[PDB]
């Protein structure tokens, strides 16, 4: 270790360079031969002080020892404080009283820095019964004690475990000496207090120093807030601010802020307004740390009408809101599904002149993700790459979500590939989301060319690898390969979840296997964990298949009631038809907005559920009803395009009972031309299949594929026919289109 | 840098040994740097410039 | 269709017809991205249209010349030389003739008041072996002189 | 671009790594491309439809300027063939004319592959 040229003269750098390289039984004489008559006694003090610093304590003792022998060098007052500290900080309690005791020996009269240093040396390692000894030899010797001195034998005696009697015993000691009292140790006062939970005692010390005209540091207050907290009398504080309000002490906001987060550490809303409307009577001006304290405890209990009618008072109250605040909204509007809220919220944002932060960035970048927003997310990215801002991992995992939920595979793999560029490199976090994403369309073979990057990664597999990759078969198709996939992660390791048993009760309902089906049902309700809809849709679903309507009957006996939750109940009365009144759908719509909030990875499989077992239970109409109400809630994004050039239905995320619903609407959207002379599109398409496997002849076998031609194939005879280009398309050109109600719609 | 330049004789010997080419000295041999010196004795200087060709910079050669 | 939105400074309509392609089974070819990156470069739009490279490229798809220099020269009218000198780069290593796209980008540079960046690139470009015309010669020469910078 | 034909309107030169094995593309091509009306338009990409009618009529161009000619150029190969006691001379103006009508048709079918790749 060199010491920074420049900090210090030539000549003393050099010293402690050499002392620093000179072996311990190196002569100190000879090294302090070329610098004799060199170094002042100043010079060498800030020795001591660069030594100090490394805590090399041995070469300072010893250099100590050789400055007492000579008499050109010998040590000072300021020597002596400087290496006392040293060793007291050391431990070695021994070596500082003797150097202490060599005062009177060496003809220097002891000064009270001398002793500031040692009571400090004896206070560091809890033996402050021998401070109080040499406190009281202060007394004794005629040595008046300085602020300091006192300073740190007070916080001495309380790092010692003294009681708090001492302490009191201790500050009246001062202020008796004809000091001025300071309120460091008024903080001490109150921070024995706190520790011990006295709350009676910590309002008579606030009281005492406030009866002296001495205006109290935040420090004060947060005592206050912690005895108090303690003890659960936080209302105590608002009494003590009252107080001083008429004493002419006004209280600062800081005081507010500490006891209005208090409150929120204890859930106290009704005592935060309280204290805010406290505070507004005593004519101070709210400040930027209050506006988030309290949308933060209003936010966390679901108070969203709340926390908008407090942003526009805020608003209104001539204080710009800072980027922090901002945060704390996108927060609570994210969790609370109210992603529209926070994207507008950046339109008054920028209007505002206000920039935002990268926290800003990644909380809407995760918000529009998890609610499928990828034109906002798009948006955001844009506009924080246009003002040379490097993206984060999480931001960019977060954008790649978003376009994932939205079936944009092209965007998300090219999304993907930016960050290597700008050196965000990728996290678990992109590797689940990109995992989910084409587990949801079915596309496997980005699935195993990800599970291979991810085992050349070398990061390890948790279960949301082996679920994903097990409900990406599933989609494809590929049941013995789930299988096979189930058992693999059942050999190795973790505990599959309730979303793993889900896949594979999904994946043996879809592949006609109702034993299984049944075995895994009533294995997994026997864990008391409120079965899910997605069980009891799949299990109506493949009851449906083999029309098992005594099991369906069975079933629904038990599901009619569900007095333990309100969805299950909605969803099983509206099924049977009992809801579809316009009085009675209003429930049904309000339960759909309310779980439209856990996001859309979960909507789109709760609808594809849904409509697997409407469609496979009879209520073709009902099935109907319920994706057209699903379409402009936002689920399913790229089910329908219309435009002069190609009509399509995308069905590769969906299931096979959803696919024959959107078809059956599809089809009877088709025939509502040709009725009028608006034109026609060049082209029909359904994309069965979409990924890697359109270039093969794969694809020609999917389940998807061969499902929905023939379905076409025996609604609307040999007038869907395949790609020759594409195979996982099935095509019908404008031609085919003119000679071309389809599908009958009735409930069971 | 066989006869006079300090700095330049040091470097050739230098090369040679490990055959790493030998650069243009640049600078003045001492028995140039010994007659500016003489002739500052007589109260006269004798001061080389470079002018630059592509910004007409006037450089002082260390002389 | 495509073409026609992209002569209307419409990228976005041309985005709905390359993913109209994708539904409809036609893979999306150099022309189309081709087409996207000129609806995004004629209405003065960098980002996009190195948005619209790197979706080509994630597709794929070996993008052409021409949407090569039509991103050089939209660098060249933003003065962004460095994007320009990446973009050459890129064009090298695609094995293609980076000369005409050199011209394109130091004479954009010149014209949008960028003497710096321009003889810079230029001056790569000369010590790179490429030569430039007689009008570009005698351009740079007689800017040079009148803005008094007598290295360059 | 089609051709791959870089350079100014002075060094047009067939590139002749991206063709690998295409022998369509020689100093024909380059000659077409010098002679054949062409617009241009900095960055403006071009419509296929109004590319397919002007390759129609140019097509029809060289197909009547082909008629104006008494005879064909496989029959002129032919006679050159079968050519037994002619002049130098002769067999050089009959080989003129053959190059020219095979300048004629190499635009004709470089037309045709140039709509045919221009998707």
């Amino acid at each position: 270790v060199s010491v920074e040229k420049g900090k210090y003269s030539y000549d003393v750098e050099s010293l402690i360079n050499k002392l620093s390289s000179l072996p311990p039984r190196g002569s100190i004489a000879r090294c302090l031969d070329i610098f004799k008559n060199k170094l002042s006694l100043n010079d060498f003090a800030l020795v001591f002080k660069e030594f100090a610093g490394r805590g090399d304590w041995q070469r300072s003792l010893r250099l100590f020892k050789y400055m007492q022998r000579q008499i050109w060098c010998k040590p000072n007052e300021h020597i002596y404080t400087i290496m006392i500290s040293l060793l007291g900080r050391e431990g070695l309690l021994d070596k500082c009283l003797e150097v202490f005791e060599e005062m009177p020996s060496q003809g220097v009269a002891r000064s009270v820095f001398s002793y500031t240093a040692l009571i400090n040396a004896y206070g560091r390692n809890g033996r402050y019964e021998t401070s109080l000894e040499l406190l009281d030899r202060m007394k004794s010797e005629k040595i008046s004690p300085s602020i300091l001195t006192y300073n740190t034998v007070i916080n001495a005696c309380a790092r010692g475990g003294l009681d708090w009697e001492g302490l009191l015993g201790l500050f009246a000691e001062m202020r008796h000496e004809g000091i001025q009292p300071d309120i460091v140790t008024y903080n001490t006062l109150l921070s024995a207090c706190a520790i011990r939970g006295l709350g009676d005692e910590a309002e008579m010390v606030f009281r005492t120093m406030n009866d002296g005209g001495i205006v109290p540091d935040l420090t004060t207050y947060s005592h206050l807030v912690e005895t108090f907290g303690k003890l659960g009398r936080l209302e105590k504080v608002s009494d003590l601010l009252s107080e001083m309000a008429s004493g002419g002490s006004l209280p600062d906001i800081t005081s507010y802020n500490v006891l209005l987060e208090a409150y929120a550490k204890s859930g106290s809303i009704k005592e935060a307004m309280g204290v805010f409307h406290q505070m507004q009577a005593a004519g101070c001006s709210p400040n930027a740390n209050t506006y988030s304290v309290l949308l933060n405890l209003f936010g966390q209990n679901g108070r969203y009408d709340d926390v908008r009618q407090l942003f526009l008072e805020m608003k209104s109250s001539n204080t710009d809101p800072d980027a922090a605040t901002y945060n704390i909204l996108i927060d609570v509007f994210g969790e609370g599904g109210y992603f529209k809220e926070v994207v507008t919220l950046f339109h008054d944002m920028v209007e505002e002149n206000i920039e935002p932060d990268m926290e800003t960035y990644e909380g809407i970048i995760f918000a529009c993700g998890k609610g499928g927003l990828h034109e906002d997310a798009r948006k955001i990215l844009q506009y924080m790459t246009a003002k040379d801002v490097v993206p984060s991992s999480k931001a960019y995992t977060g954008v790649i979500e978003a376009f994932g939920q939205a079936a944009l595979y092209e965007e998300a793999l090219v999304a993907f590939n930016t960050m290597h560029e700008v050196g965000s490199n990728p996290s678990i976090e992109t590797f689940h989301s990109l995992l989910y994403s084409f587990a949801r369309g079915g596309l496997f073979k980005e699935s195993e060319v990800i599970l291979s990057r991810l085992v050349n990664s070398g990061i390890p597999r948790n279960r949301d690898t082996f679920n994903a990759t097990i409900e990406a078969y599933k989609q494809g198709g590929k049941f013995e390969e789930a299988v096979k996939t189930y058992v693999d992660m059942e050999k190795s390791r973790c505990d599959p979840d309730e979303r793993t048993l889900e896949a594979v009760l999904s994946v043996y309902s879809c592949a006609r296997l109702v034993d299984e089906c049944r075995e895994q049902f009533e294995e997994m309700k026997a864990s008391d964990i409120l079965p899910s809809i997605m069980c009891y849709c799949m299990m109506l679903s493949v009851y449906g298949k083999t029309e098992s309507w005594d099991d369906v009957n069975e079933l629904l006996e038990e599901m009619l009631s569900n007095r333990v939750s309100n969805i299950h109940q909605v969803i099983g009365q509206m099924i049977k038809g009992n809801y579809d009144d316009d009085s009675n759908w209003q429930i049904v719509e309000y339960v759909l907005d309310k779980l439209n909030s856990e996001g859309c990875g979960l909507g789109i499989r709760f609808y594809n559920a849904l409509l697997d077992a409407l469609w496979w239970l009879g209520q073709k109409e009902r099935a109907a009803r319920v994706l057209n109400e699903a379409t402009k809630r936002g689920i399913f994004p790229e089910l329908f395009r219309k435009n002069k050039l190609v009509w399509s239905v995308d069905v590769h995320r969906m299931s096979e009972g959803g696919m024959y619903t959107a078809l059956s609407v599809w089809l009877n959207d088709l025939s509502d031309i040709l009725v009028k002379g608006q034109d026609l599109p060049q082209l029909a398409v359904v994309v069965s299949v979409r990924g890697q496997l359109e270039k093969s002849s794969a694809a020609r076998e999917s389940p998807i594929t061969r499902a929905a031609f023939s379905f076409l194939q025996d609604h609307v005879s040999s007038s869907f026919s395949f790609t020759g280009w594409n195979g996982g398309r099935i095509m019908c050109q404008r031609s085919q289109l003119k000679q071309l109600n389809i599908v009958a719609l009735t409930n069971s | 840098y066989k006869s006079d330049h300090i700095r330049a004789r040091q470097e050739v010997l230098g090369t040679t040994i490990i055959g790493g080419t030998i650069p243009k000295p640049e600078d003045a041999p001492e028995s140039f740097r010994l007659l500016v010196r003489e002739l500052r004795s007589l109260a006269l200087e004798l001061n080389h410039f470079l002018v630059s060709e592509k910004n007409f910079q006037i450089n002082r050669k260390e002389v | 269709e495509l073409m026609e939105r992209a002569r209307n400074r419409d990228p976005s309509g041309v985005s709905e017809v390359i993913y109209d392609m994708i539904a409809a089974g036609l893979s999306p070819g150099p022309r189309s991205f081709h087409g996207l990156v000129v609806a995004h470069a004629l209405n003065g739009d960098e980002q996009g249209a190195m948005h619209s490279l790197r979706k080509e490229l994630g597709a794929g798809q070996r993008p052409l010349p021409e949407t090569m220099i039509a991103l050089v020269r939209l660098s060249g009218s933003k003065g962004n030389a460095q994007r320009g000198l990446e973009l050459l780069a890129a064009m090298e290593k695609l094995n293609y003739d980076i000369r005409q796209a050199w011209l394109i980008l130091v004479e954009e540079l010149v014209r949008t008041n960028h003497l710096e960046e321009a003889n810079k690139v230029f001056l790569k470009g000369a010590r790179g072996g490429m030569r430039a015309t007689d009008q570009l010669y005698d351009l740079m020469i007689e800017e040079d002189c009148k803005a008094g910078d007598h290295s360059n | 671009s089609v051709f791959n034909i870089f350079g100014l309107p002075e060094e047009y030169y067939h590139d002749s790594e991206l063709s690998g094995d295409d022998s369509f593309v020689d100093g024909a091509v380059i000659a077409a491309a010098r002679t054949l009306p062409t617009w241009s338009d900095i960055d403006l990409p071009p419509i296929p439809s109004a590319e397919r009618k002007a390759v129609k009529e140019l097509q029809d161009e060289c197909r009547k300027m082909l008629a104006e000619y008494p005879t064909t150029s496989e029959q002129d190969q032919k006679l050159l063939d079968s050519l037994s006691e002619a002049r130098t001379t002769f067999a050089t103006a009959v080989k003129y004319r053959m190059h020219r009508k095979m300048f004629i048709g190499k635009i004709i079918k470089a037309l045709d592959i140039y709509q045919e790749r221009l998707l």
